[PDB]
Order: structure tokens, then C-alpha cells, then sequence
DNA sequence: ATCAATATCCACCTGCAGATACTACCAAAAGTGTATTTGGAAACTGCTCCATCAAAAGGCATGTTCAGCTGGATTCCAGCTGAACATGCCTTTTGATGGAGCAGTTTCCAAATACACTTTTGGTAGTATCTGCAGGTGGATATTGAT
DNA sequence: ATCAATATCCACCTGCAGATACTACCAAAAGTGTATTTGGAAACTGCTCCATCAAAAGGCATGTTCAGCTGGAATCCAGCTGAACATGCCTTTTGATGGAGCAGTTTCCAAATACACTTTTGGTAGTATCTGCAGGTGGATATTGAT
């Protein structure tokens, strides 16, 4: 017995993704490749965020990723910021940003 | 003291929110204006959250009720389930 | 009692790949869980409409792929499609 | 003479302080009071999970902070540095939250 | 070869029109707008009903899901009147057969 | 003899068709018998509401035939329909006459 | 001696005229050419249903009219009657089109 | 044969066309730089909608962009359009 | 320029909340294998409608001139709003303590799906005849701008 | 105020595109009836976690004073932008024709679902050890604002 995930070279659970597609009422039928493809996409996007978030942690002299780091990573990244433009990260705060005209002298 | 609950949202707290929003100078009329806006936001979200609570025949408003409410209002929130 | 599924152990797995010496708080793990669920729903949702629009009853990897293209910005889409194609190829050859 | 920072100096200090941090800025109990009061008008005798109230304050504070950003841009557009009610109203109108 | 049928709400929209304005007509472009409207609202309500069922681990969409979906979707007075019309239609439907 | 589910429900809108569209739409595993009745009635009601106001706009313009312009006038002049359809574009609907006061001559 | 309306009189006349009507304001053939040019850069050898081009024009004109409304409010907010690029840009920023 | 090369058709969105659109939007006075700004904003809008529409076309393995392709594209971008088969 | 009052940063330290590593238990989930079924690709091709052409013409775009009045700059000062500081009011903390009610389990029946069969109907096609109103005219009323 | 130039109004009209009418036809849709399956309401209960309570403690909201500097008013003027005009291009309109490719029909099998059975795993619950970093320290030095 060998898992579809290991078979597909993935960390994300192919079987669960398939079951979730079936019970989500998205369609009558789900092809075999669909949950594999979707699982891979979700894993990649997860990797991309964790990479940038980890970097944000190091920049702040931390070794543990917290919500703040996820927000810094997402908002400082053009495409991730667009993808998640209508999303709120709890305990994320905002990017340091002061309009130039408000600076003294 | 007998103060309205919306008045419990204080001038210094609103000031702090504005500061995080990058605001340097605030008109005296902003605080009442902000309270009215805040109340409308809460009314809209809580109305939907409670509607989910009622449908589930519950007496307890759960975080998921709120999360679902925020999502359909276009204010998707990460960190509290779903 | 009962059990509550989440993507936590898989997110953690991926974390060690990209950053072996980096941890993640439970709150941050909650945000990652919300993230994975959200994107799942978006992609599955779009793939569902795609099949319906074309009078098909089956969501295939092709619907997932078009959905990915519709939903992700340029470079993210390119790499997601690449990773998705990679995994379907490797799964087929086994 | 005793020491006094110029008007605006401390304001800028505060902006940098709160943009650096993530803690909620409204006091918890008064917010909890407001929430329960509003919910009572929709359905009496409700209870809240603690996380339900927290989700509400996170969403609400994030919304106001974002609104204040747009409001600030509206004030600056009119060549002011002071935000006013008409700045908030303009931002909300263009956002499509009103009028 | 015959061109396959294209369903629409036109004859039903038209019936309702004659009820509210007996001597008023409607252009085909305006009817096109009305058909889009009905399809749109159908999907919005059905979609919300779908989510609602899923949230509560139910496999059935009943009139109760539709009703809650209507309350979530429609503004004040429209929801109130929609709910009463919907409730009336269901009770009348079950009171027969 | 056979009575339609619409007549049984006292409706003009098609209950049978709405039931079929619910089943084909992959909204849920099962659809209760009351669901398409309730839904058809709501859709019919909203249709009635728009047509009432659109016919009035047509009348106000000395017309007997409703065109998209009248649908747009009816929707945008009604606060609740305007909210419901706030993100909707009505083709050939145009906009409400509205000139900002400050732009008028003194 | 030759008659002249004051600056702004005809502009107001034009606002009343076009707010009264529903016809498309961009010429049809030039808009279709723009659609074909843009599409071609995405994918060669595409054909268009005529109604597809019209749906694009209805959507495009509705968008721009709505955008000019917001732009107008931004100009007026700055105590101007003249819309400028910065009015459009502020409107699109608050809309979240370039935020 | 193939048709003439298509280029610079954004200029087909003329100054009077833009003025007309602004009038319908209630605009009384217009800066000289508005016209180029509007063309740029329009191009971005069109590009985005057409990109999604063609994506639907390709998925259906068609070579013809349909009105429904456009309608679906407008919908998912939150510019829902009535009157073309919604 | 100097100089003093604060803010801000860096290095280091330590208590603990929350992360980790452990074993162990188990129902649900995931895989595997067999039998059955069917969605939708492939092939063929009818027939819609898209691209392209021509050819006339007038609606409307372009480019210009002219100056009204707008936007932008400057100056001024009344007063609003920021900074500081003295009170003391109430949020916060936490730790225990009922008990509401979420949530898990079992029962069982109204209402769901599945299926065979019969009736009905809304969509399309084909022609054939009304009809609301767009658009054109002329003439009376209204609006605007000069004086 | 008077009056002239021009837009706006409304009545009247006619051509016709588009709305309406009717008969024919039929595949799909819809309803009726029967048998079979089952989702989830109902009643009961255990245990999570919500509400409340007391109880300090000090953090933080509030009220007051003082004035720095911001908002808004007023004044000026250079030149942008609107209004009007002449010119003639190219969009619009009409109609035709080839044929691309959308879409309808039927055939057929790779891949789907459906069970039954077996194996694995993720969620869990105690239980114990570990550790990243918040928060407090001192002291260096950077920033601010008065001279
Ligand atoms: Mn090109
Ligand atoms: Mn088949
Ligand atoms: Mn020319
Ligand atoms: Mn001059
Ligand atoms: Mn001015
Ligand atoms: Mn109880
Ligand atoms: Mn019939
Ligand atoms: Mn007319
Ligand atoms: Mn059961
Ligand atoms: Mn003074
Ligand atoms: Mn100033
Ligand atoms: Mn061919
Ligand atoms: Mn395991
Ligand atoms: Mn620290």
C-alpha cells in the first residue's frame, strides 16, 4: 500500500483533497488527476508563503513564524498581496508607511 | 456613570486606530463620525452572524458564525477557523 | 467526542522543507489553515463553474488548471501550473 | 523652560509605534459590551464564544484602520493634513459602502 | 438538424407583467435584462443555501435553507415580503394533494 | 387529472423547472420538495416588484413598452433594489440624471 | 455681435443631454478594432461573436462613466470643478483597483 | 490573405468620446491630461476582461469568443452584466 | 554653533507560556481489488454567423482661434487641535464555581430517491399581419446673455 | 429692466422594425404511481466553556491649560480650457458571399462510480521535558528643540 501523495511526490494529502472535492458539491464526478493537481497547487502556494514568512522572521531576528511575519511577507509581495487583497490576517497589523507630506521640515 | 456603550469606544482608542492608519492630525468631529461608522459595520456583521446562529438552532454565537458572516460581507478573516 | 481535520501537519511538513530551523506559532498555523481552505474553495468553486458552463459533469485536472489561471496572478499562476503538471505526470508514471 | 515637543512630533512617534505593533487598540470589555448590545437587538438571550468576540474585534479594527488610510488620502488630496468627517464620507462613498 | 432548445423565464415574466400592468408591454432587450435578473438571483440564493447546508453538515436543501438565504441576501422590506410569499406558497402547496 | 406543482402552490413561476435547476446545479446531494416552491415564489415576487416600478417609469415617460432604460430607472430610484443590484450593469440602461449642486451656475 | 454661450453653459447642457439618453458614446468600429488588437496580443486567430464585442463595449462604457462620477467627487472634494489625473488615481486607489 | 496589422487603436478612443462619457458621469470641466489617463485606464480594464474571456474560450477549445465568454469574465471580476445571456 | 531633555537602541538575563517529543489508543479514512457503468472524446457534417468586400454620404472628428474664468500662488490670522500633566475611574487580571447548552448517541418515520409509465408543454420553425414609437417637421415657449 | 439669439418644448406625422398572432410539430419536461431507502428531528445526556463573582491594582481615560501652526478666507493673475467655426475624413449603413467553425448526431471505451475488504493514519489524550522570546535591566547615543 502506497499513498497517492507519495505516488505524486507531494506532502499535501491527495486522498483528503479528493474526498473534499466529492463532498463539496462541486460536480457530479471528480477525475483522478484533479485532486493531485489541486493538492500540488495548494502545497506550492503554501511553500511560497512560508518561504517569504520565514525570511521575514529572520529579518526580525526571530526563528518562529508568527502572524505578523505572514502579513509582512504577503503585503510586501506584489502577487500574494493581490491574491489576498480582500483578506484580513488576524494579529497581522500593517506595513510601516507614512505619507511623505506628513514628515517634518 | 450612565454612558451609552458606543460611547465606550473612547477618543484615545479611535486616535490609536487612526495612528496605525497613518493619520497625523484629527478633527474633533472625527470621533463621533467614527463611532457611527463602527456601529454600522458591527450591525451588518452581527446581523449575519446571528442569522447563522438561528439557522443552526443555537443560542451561542460561534467564531465560525462570525467568520461566515465576514466572508459574505467581503471581509474574509484568517485565523479563527474555516 | 469527535475529530477536527486541519492541514496543520502538512503545512508543518512543508515548512521544514523550505526552512528546516524555523518554527511556527499556533496562531500562525491557524492563519495558514484559513489560507489553504480559502484557496481550495476558490479553485474548486471556479472549476465547478467551468464544468457547468461547458455542460460537463466531471471536474478534471484541466478544470483545475484553467481555474488556477483565472485566479492566480501571472507568475504565481505559471509556477502553480508547472507544479500541478509535474505532480500529475509523476502520479501517472506510477 | 520645561520640555515640549512641537505639535505633530509626538503624533509621528505614535504612528511609528502602532504601525510596528499588532495588539488590538480598543479596550476588550467595552467592545464586548457593544457587541452584546447590538446582538440583543437581533435576538435576545444570546451567548458568545470568546473567540467569536475576538474575531469581531480583529475584523472591526482592521476595517477602521484601513478606512483611516483611505480617509487620510482624501484629506491629503484636499491639501490638508487633518482628517475630517467629509474625508471619511468620501472614502466610504467611493468604496461603495454608501451613496 | 434541429437547434436544441433554449429555456428562459420569458413567458412567466410576461405573465407577471400582465398581472401588475395589464396594458404594458416589454421589449425583447428588456426581457433579456429580466431573464438575467432571475438567473442571477436564483444562483445567489441557491449558492447561499448550498453553503448554509454545508456549514451545518446537512445534505438536503429545504425551504428552510432557502428562507435563511433570502434573509441573508435581500435588504429589509424585500426580504420581509419575499419570506411571506415563500412561506405562503409552501403552506399552500403542502395543504393540497 | 394532473395539476402542475405551480398551480398547487398558487404560483406563476415554474416549480418543476426550478426544482430541476436546483438538482442539476450541484448545490446539494438532496433537494426537499418545499425548496423549489419557496424559491420560485421569491423569484416571482422580485420579478413583480421590478416590473411594477419599471412599468411606472415607462408610464412617467409616456411609453407603453418597457425598455432597459425603465428597468434602470426603477432599480436605481428604489433604495433596496439598488442595493441588491449594486454590482450589476444594465445594458442600455444609462444613468440617473444627477448634477452636483456646486456645478450649477449662480 | 455673434452669439456666445458662457464657458460651462454648453457643458451643463451636454451633461443633461447624455444623462437622459442610453446610447453608447464610443464609436463602434474603432472600439471593435481596439478589442481585436488587445485580444490578438493574448492569442492569435481569434474570432468574435458580434454580441461579444457589444457586451464588452457596454461594460467598458458603464465602467468609465461610473469612474468619472467618482473622479468628479474627488475634484469637488479638492474645491475644483476640473477633473485631473490625480482625481482618477485617487478614485481607483480607494476602489481598490490599484491600492 | 491576412488583414492589415492592428496597432495604435487606443487612439480610436477619441477626445470627444471621452468627453461624452465624462458628461454622462456628470463632469463639467476636464483637464487636458485626462484623455491619455483615461485611455490607459480603459486599456487595463479591457485587457483584464478580454484575458479572462479568452481563457474561457480556450478551455472550451473554441476559436470564437462568445458573449457568454465575456459575461462569465465580467461576472468573476465583479462587473456583472445583464442583457447578453446571463 | 552649543547644550540639555528624552527617546531609542543594543547587549544581556531569565521566567514561562507555549511548543515539543513520547507512548498509546482507535475510528475514520485511505488503499486495494473486482464488477459495472457511462461521460464525453472522435468522427461526421449540417448550417449558423463571422470575416470581408463594395460603395455612397453625412455625422462627427480634427485643428484652429479667441478670451472667460478657473486653478494655483501668496498672504494673513483666528482658533482648533496637539502636548503636557494632575486625578481617579474602571478595565484587567485570575482563580474558583455553577450550569447553559453544544455536541455526541440512539431511535425511527416522514420524506427523500429510484424507477416505469403517461401526459403535457414550452421551444422552434414557418409565414403573415398589427403597432408603438423613432425621427422629421413647424411653430410656440423658454433660456440665456448683452446691454 | 428690454430684447435678441438660440435652445427647448410639444403637437403632429409616417415608415417600419419589431412585437404580436396562429398553426404545426415534438423532444423533453413534467406529473402520477409504486417500491425502497434514509436524512435528520427528537429525546436524553455528558462535559465543554461560557457567564458571573469577588478583589485588587494600576493602567489608562478624562479634564484642563496654553499656544503652535493649521485651515480657510481673501486677493491677484497667467494661461488653461470651453465655445464656435471651417474642413473633409471615415464611420455608418446596406447588402452580398464564401466558408470557418460552432453545434447536432451517433458510436464506443478509457475512466468513472460502486462495493467489499484490508490496512494505514491523523486526531487524540495524557505525560514529561524543552526553549524562543517577552519583558526588564543598564548604559550608550540618537533625536529633538531650546538657545
Ligand atoms: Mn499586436
Ligand atoms: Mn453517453
Ligand atoms: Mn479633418
Ligand atoms: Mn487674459
Ligand atoms: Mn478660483
Ligand atoms: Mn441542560
Ligand atoms: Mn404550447
Ligand atoms: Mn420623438
Ligand atoms: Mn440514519
Ligand atoms: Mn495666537
Ligand atoms: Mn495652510
Ligand atoms: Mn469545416
Ligand atoms: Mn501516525
Ligand atoms: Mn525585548
Amino acid at each position: 500500500a502506497k499513498t497517492r501523495s507519495s505516488r505524486a511526490g507531494l506532502q499535501f494529502p491527495v486522498g483528503r483533497v479528493h474526498r473534499l472535492l466529492r463532498k463539496g458539491n462541486y460536480s457530479e464526478r471528480v477525475g483522478a488527476g484533479a485532486p493531485v493537481y489541486l493538492a500540488a497547487v495548494l502545497e506550492y502556494l503554501t511553500a511560497e508563503i512560508l518561504e517569504l514568512a520565514g525570511n521575514a522572521a529572520r529579518d526580525n531576528k526571530k526563528t518562529r513564524i508568527i502572524p505578523r511575519h505572514l502579513q509582512l511577507a504577503i503585503r510586501n509581495d506584489e502577487e500574494l498581496n493581490k491574491l489576498l487583497g480582500r483578506v484580513t490576517i488576524a494579529q497581522g497589523g500593517v506595513l510601516p508607511n507614512i505619507q511623505a507630506v506628513l514628515l517634518p521640515k | 456613570v450612565l454612558r451609552d456603550n458606543i460611547q465606550g469606544i473612547t477618543k484615545p482608542a479611535i486616535r490609536r486606530l487612526a495612528r496605525r492608519g497613518g493619520v497625523k492630525r484629527i478633527s474633533g468631529l472625527i470621533y463621533e463620525e467614527t463611532r457611527g461608522v463602527l456601529k454600522v459595520f458591527l450591525e451588518n456583521v452581527i446581523r449575519d452572524a446571528v442569522t447563522y446562529t438561528e439557522h443552526a438552532k443555537r443560542k451561542t454565537v460561534t467564531a465560525m458564525d462570525v467568520v461566515y458572516a465576514l466572508k459574505r460581507q467581503g471581509r474574509t478573516l484568517y485565523g479563527f477557523g474555516g | 467526542r469527535s475529530r477536527k481535520e486541519s492541514y496543520s501537519i502538512y503545512v508543518y511538513k512543508v515548512l521544514k522543507q523550505v526552512h528546516p530551523d524555523t518554527g511556527i506559532s499556533s496562531k500562525a498555523m491557524g492563519i495558514m489553515n484559513s489560507f489553504v481552505n480559502d484557496i481550495f474553495e476558490r479553485i474548486a468553486g471556479e472549476a465547478s463553474r467551468l464544468a457547468h458552463y461547458n455542460k460537463r459533469s466531471t471536474i478534471t485536472s484541466r478544470e483545475i488548471q484553467t481555474a488556477v489561471r483565472l485566479l492566480l496572478p501571472g507568475e504565481l499562476a505559471k509556477h502553480a501550473v508547472s507544479e500541478g503538471t509535474k505532480a500529475v505526470t509523476k502520479y501517472t508514471s506510477a | 523652560k520645561p520640555h515640549r515637543y512641537r505639535p505633530g512630533t509626538v503624533a509621528l512617534r505614535e504612528i511609528r509605534r502602532y504601525q510596528k505593533s499588532t495588539e488590538l487598540l480598543i479596550r476588550k470589555l467595552p467592545f464586548q459590551r457593544l457587541v452584546r448590545e447590538i446582538a440583543q437587538d437581533f435576538k435576545t438571550d444570546l451567548r458568545f464564544q470568546s473567540s467569536a468576540v475576538m474575531a469581531l474585534q480583529e475584523a472591526c479594527e482592521a476595517y477602521l484602520v484601513g478606512l483611516f488610510e483611505d480617509t487620510n488620502l482624501c484629506a491629503i488630496h484636499a491639501k490638508r493634513v487633518t482628517i475630517m468627517p467629509k474625508d471619511i464620507q468620501l472614502a466610504r462613498r467611493i468604496r461603495g459602502e454608501r451613496a
